[PDB]
DNA sequence: TTTGGACCGCTTTGAGGCCTTCGTTGGAAACG
DNA sequence: CTTTCCAACGAAGGCCTCAAAGCGGTCCAAA
């Protein structure tokens, strides 16, 4: 098929050529001799044309291309925004789970391009390409869902899932043999930090400093609140507030943007910008496992 | 749709039946437990997971069937029972561990 | 004198602390709580130990822990974390010990007795369900499925072994089938495997 | 606790300086530039965030007061005028000085320099402009502060604090 | 030495807190270490300890290999008591060479034992005339007999057993010393199903309430 | 309860 | 619109599916409790009647001998199973206390 | 004087910023 | 009561830049 061929070509173009070999070592769809027939020192057009030749010599399909896309996503895992779904209310099996999920998504409207790829730490990665009742599913607007066996949490990349969100949720909860499924308001791009947060897996004596008690108290409070461990790499925060003025409630809306949050916030108190004890709205980001906040008096 | 709008429509109805069912049963058991409060008092401890009442408690009744002259064993154990020496031994032991508590 | 006596007392209490670590569980009291260390072992084989942080304040909270998430504790937390904390810790110790024993049996099988195995075993993170296939040498194929639905124990309650593609022809074959059934239902996995293979 | 220049007695050829501000790192670097070289008289450096100064029975004489102000933030200003209410007027007779940082970068100057100029002219106190970030400018300000300390401390015979105030006075 | 004494006291308080958290007090600990490389190291830890009512001694030699650990061997001594099943369970665990399950089982066994003894003392205190100490509060069975009529007696036997995996469970059974005179009197003959029925009653409403109702029926 | 026991032993 | 209808019907089905289970198990356990407590009331009343009848007859004739059958044999052997073990433990306790 | 080595040159190209397009409920407006 | 469009605007694909490194030319060390 030409569609799968151009899909594989686009995925390869997305892959940096410096690691394409690793991709093959992770893809393993093509024989190692075919890999040896291609040198990676030559031009990008030449290498992609040779890869097209190699995949056309074998039988190119959708499952192998989807697996390649999945493994590319694994190696990058930095180009999408992730949200977290919680299931609630004990026997598991991979094969029957896959069968049930596939059956539900086929029953969704008529068809959908679904691909599975088991990963270490029970990380089943699922690539889903949506399609309507009268069109083949599109491979240019995919979505990714990460499931952990026998766990109450799942991860989803929401690029176009706002079209049909309840369908994916009900399919996931029926496949997970769980009744209640909810979406917590927590959204971020560093997927590994989300993993850590959801599971909680994280001299010149002539100078006479004055107010040194204030400095030692503020540094101690900051250390006790944050800790010596490297804080999870979180990148976006937003609070929507509506509280009485006390100085008709004022409605406020703040967004914190930072390439490395929880560290500038860690340095605010030592820099003297904020008080020694920070407000609970900022000291419970890893504690409350909350990202979007609404508080009222 | 049909299958779905069939399969659920009965079960919820079943629910309703069971609902009133249990309600009636609840009322029943209520009055009935009041009856067992006529003489027994109203009132830590840890109950089992329905494992206490599973093994056979009277296996010994079978074991004694394997001993010879079971009736003669009863008779000789009775003629030993009336001996006051072992009664004195038992009461002496009782008195000995009475101060232990 | 006084320093020598203090040093002797310190080394005695340190030895007692080491002994406490070597049995049951461990706990190191800190400012914000106790980073309680739970120890795991099975059949005299030391296994990986975990730890969980505590908060001594009345709103009992777990701000940090190392126990894997697929072990259910939040329900057990609502059960006995607020009341009867001792039973809470004993139950979680039992559950972690059972999980560690199951994982040790599984990876011991994977590493050692893979010689007579004909395919990879499908295992859940909690290892409540096990499914695998094995060939024993006459040569007989089998496929076994074990249900460790009783989470507090390391022994399965229901095991089923069968084969597809071969019609029953030898009563002896069904005899080894039943023998293996009893072996899984009663005795540990690698133990019975080494028992019949040798 | 209102600070007084005439509370205790100083040490034998001893001089002391006080730096009050918000940026602790800048104060530490400035004190490092202060003590890069030591003159004949021994030098003591004190750093604080606000006034009144924390109580200490072992406090020596504080012969010089220097307030660092950043035009990058109004918070440093509010700090300066709140701290200014815990010192007697006698310090204002040449024992007080204002050092503005970042004035060169007019784009980064949050508050307008006219405000701090008016503030300094109101109290008739010396006003100095420097950039602590630049090592050369910081060093130059370092010998500047060391030598103004030498002048105000009375180490050199002939002038006093009011004399240097009449020297450093602005026309308007 | 004052700071060292304060630190030692704080550590002792922490150790006492952990001992309460485990219910076991280890009296002594002696450590020895040898290295036998072809890096195998053998460590021997002698320790005497005690649970609330029980005292025990045990030594074990363990092996560590450059990154696995396994106990080479162990010996362990109990004290002589009526509950000989404890000794055989100790032996079985000794072949199993398992420590954590052993200690949890011992604590559970003592926790059930303390419960049993306290309940026996409470019931004896409640009615001291219809309650007879056949062997003591720390025994396995109790017997209720009417002083006026010694023909009837009812014995409740309580025995704590250990599952092979290490699980612990109590068991309670009844038996009646009943003359056939009373059996001839009433033809209802419900004593045949008495054990199962009483077990169900206890499961429904506990042990202490069951015995209280039973002795109330004897008024 | 657990809190009262923990406080009674902590003292 | 049929796809939305799919959404609501599947949601209703998945919501109602668990609701059956807890009601079923509650009904079963309450029925078992009722049967058990009725049986237990019957047995306690019957044994109380046996006790009252035997007490009355014993007050009528206490001097008559009371024979027993094998049903009461094993527990009686329990008080015949005296091997000094309890008394030996008592002696050890006394020796510990004497210090 | 010839040959190899290392410098700087050049082109190639990988990644981030950013504009624009696609999708769009949600409300408004026309209506079988 | 229903349908379609404008709007609110969100979002992601695509354009565009440059900082990076490999290849190539040239000077200088060595034979």
């Amino acid at each position: 098929d030409e569609t799968v061929a151009e899909f594989i070509k686009r995925t390869i173009l997305k892959i940096p050529m410096n690691e394409l070999t690793t991709i093959l070592k992770a893809w393993d769809f093509l024989s190692e001799n075919q890999l040896q027939t291609v040198n990676f020192r030559q031009r990008k057009e030449s290498v992609v044309q040779h890869l097209i030749h190699l995949c056309e010599e074998k039988r190119a399909s959708i499952s192998d291309a989807a697996l390649l896309d999945i493994i590319y996503m694994q190696f990058h895992q930095h180009q999408k925004v992730w949200e977290v779904f919680q299931m609630s209310k004990d026997l598991f099996d991979m094969k029957q789970f896959k069968n049930s999920f596939k059956k539900i998504l086929q029953r969704a409207l008529k068809n959908v391009t679904v691909s599975f790829r088991e990963t270490e730490e029970n990380a089943v990665w699922i690539r889903i390409a949506w399609g309507t009742q009268y069109t083949k599913p599109n491979q240019y607007k995919p979505t990714y869902v990460v499931y952990y066996s026998q766990t109450p949490y799942a991860f989803t990349s929401s690029s176009m899932l706002r079209r049909n969100t309840p369908l994916l949720g009900q399919a996931l909860t029926i496949a997970s043999k769980h009744h209640q499924i909810v979406k917590m308001d927590l959204r971020s791009r560093y997927l590994d930090s989300l993993k850590a947060i959801v599971f909680k897996q994280y001299m010149d004596s002539r100078i006479i400093h004055e107010n040194i008690v204030e400095k030692e108290r503020v540094q101690r409070i900051t250390q006790e609140t944050f800790g010596d461990y490297p804080q999870p790499q979180l990148e976006f925060a937003q609070y929507k507030l509506e509280t009485k003025f006390k100085s008709e409630p004022l409605r406020c809306l703040i967004k914190f943007s930072s390439p490395h949050l929880l560290e500038a916030l860690k340095s605010l108190a030592p820099a003297g910008i904020a008080d020694a004890p920070l407000s609970p709205l900022l000291t419970c980001i890893p504690n409350k496992r909350m990202n979007y906040f609404k508080i009222r008096d | 749709i049909d299958k779905m709008v069939e399969t659920t429509e009965l079960m919820t109805g079943n629910i309703q039946s069971l609902k009133n069912k249990i309600q009636i049963l609840a009322s029943e058991v209520e009055e009935e437990e009041e009856r067992v409060k006529q003489m027994h008092q109203i009132n830590l401890s840890l109950p089992e997971l329905s494992q206490k009442t599973l093994k056979a408690p009277t296996l010994q009744k079978e074991i004694l069937a394997l001993i010879p002259n079971q009736n003669a064993l009863l008779k000789d154990l009775d003629i030993l029972h009336n001996s006051s020496q072992m009664k004195s031994m038992s009461t002496f032991i009782e008195e000995a561990y009475k101060k232990l508590d | 004198n006084e320093q020598e006596a203090l040093e002797e007392k310190l080394e005695n209490v340190k030895a007692i602390l080491q002994a406490y670590h070597f049995t049951g569980l461990s706990g190191k009291l800190t400012s914000r709580g106790v980073c309680v260390c739970i120890s795991t072992a099975f059949e005299g084989n030391l296994l990986d130990s975990y730890f969980v942080d505590l908060v001594i304040q009345k709103p009992l909270r777990i701000h940090h822990h190392s126990v894997p998430v697929f072990i259910p504790l939040e329900e057990i937390a609502a059960k006995y974390l607020q009341t009867n904390i001792q039973h809470f810790l004993f139950s979680l110790c039992e559950y972690l010990n059972a999980y560690s024993g199951r994982k040790y049996q599984a990876d011991r099988l994977q590493s050692d007795f893979a010689a007579l195995l004909t395919g990879p075993l499908q295992r859940n993170p909690l290892c409540n369900l096990l499914s695998f296939t094995y060939k024993l040498d006459q040569s007989f194929p089998f496929c076994a499925r074990l249900l460790y639905k009783d989470l507090t124990a390391t022994l399965p309650t229901d095991v089923t072994v069968t084969c597809q593609g071969v019609e029953v022809l030898s009563t002896s074959w069904e005899e080894q089938r039943a023998s293996h059934e009893t072996l899984f239902c009663t005795k540990p996995l690698h133990q019975v495997f080494a028992s019949f293979t040798r | 606790s209102v600070l007084r220049p005439l509370d205790k007695l100083p040490g034998l050829n001893t001089a002391t300086i006080l730096l009050v501000g918000t940026e602790d790192a800048l104060l530490q670097q400035l004190a490092d530039s202060m003590l890069k070289e030591d003159c004949a008289s021994e030098l003591k450096v004190h750093l604080a965030k606000s006034l009144p100064l924390p109580s200490s029975v072992n406090r020596p004489r504080i012969d010089l007061i220097v307030f660092v102000v950043n035009l990058h933030s109004k918070y440093s200003l509010q700090n300066t005028e709140e701290s200014l209410r815990h010192v007697d007027a006698s310090f204002f007779l040449g024992k007080v000085c204002f050092l503005a940082t970042g004035a060169g970068r007019e784009s980064h100057c949050s508050i307008h320099r006219h405000t701090v100029v008016k503030l300094a002219h109101t109290y008739q106190s010396p006003l100095l402009y420097c950039d602590l970030e630049v090592e050369g400018f910081r060093a130059t300000m370092a010998q500047r502060l060391v030598r103004v300390l030498q002048i105000c401390a009375g180490h050199v015979p002939g002038v006093s604090a009011l004399n240097l105030l009449s020297l450093l006075r602005s026309s308007e | 030495s004052k700071d060292l004494k304060n630190q030692l006291g704080h550590l002792e308080s922490e150790l006492s807190f952990l001992s309460t958290l485990t219910g076991i007090n280890i009296r002594n600990h002696s450590k020895q270490t040898e290295d036998l490389t072809s890096r195998k190291v053998l460590q021997r830890h002698r320790l005497s300890g005690n649970c609330h009512m029980v005292t025990f001694q045990l030594e074990f030699q363990i092996l560590e290999i450059q990154l696995s650990s396994a106990v080479t061997d162990l010996n362990i001594i109990m004290e002589p008591t009526e509950c000989s099943e404890l000794s055989e369970f100790v032996s079985r665990a000794e072949e199993r060479k398992d420590l954590f399950m052993f200690f949890r089982s011992l604590h559970f066994f003592v926790e059930w034992f303390e419960y049993r003894k306290r309940t026996f003392k409470h019931l004896k205190e409640k009615y001291p005339d219809a309650v007879y100490l056949s062997e003591g509060p720390s025994s396995c069975s109790m017997g209720i007999r009417s002083a006026s009529r010694p023909g009837f007696e009812l014995v409740i036997v309580w025995r704590i057993q250990i599952d092979e995996d290490g699980k612990v469970f109590p068991k309670l059974d009844l038996l009646t010393k009943v003359p056939q005179r009373a059996l001839e009197l009433d033809k209802n003959r419900a004593i045949e199903t008495a054990p199962l029925s009483f077990r169900t009653l206890v499961g429904l409403l506990g042990i202490e309430a069951a015995l209280e109702s039973l002795i109330k029926s004897l008024c | 309860d657990s809190y009262e026991f923990l406080k009674a032993i902590l003292n | 619109k049929k796809r939305q209808r799919m959404i609501e019907v599947q949601d209703e089905l998945l919501r109602l599916e668990p609701q059956l289970k807890q009601l079923q198990t509650k009904y079963d356990e309450l029925k078992e409790r009722k049967s058990s407590l009725r049986n237990a009331a019957y047995f306690l009343s019957n044994l109380k009647q046996l006790y009252q009848d035997y007490s009355d007859v014993q007050a009528q004739e206490p001097n008559v001998k009371e024979t027993y059958d094998s049903s009461s044999l094993p527990a009686l052997l329990f008080k015949a199973r005296t091997l000094l073990g309890a008394e030996s433990h008592l002696r050890n306790i006394n020796h510990q206390l004497e210090k």
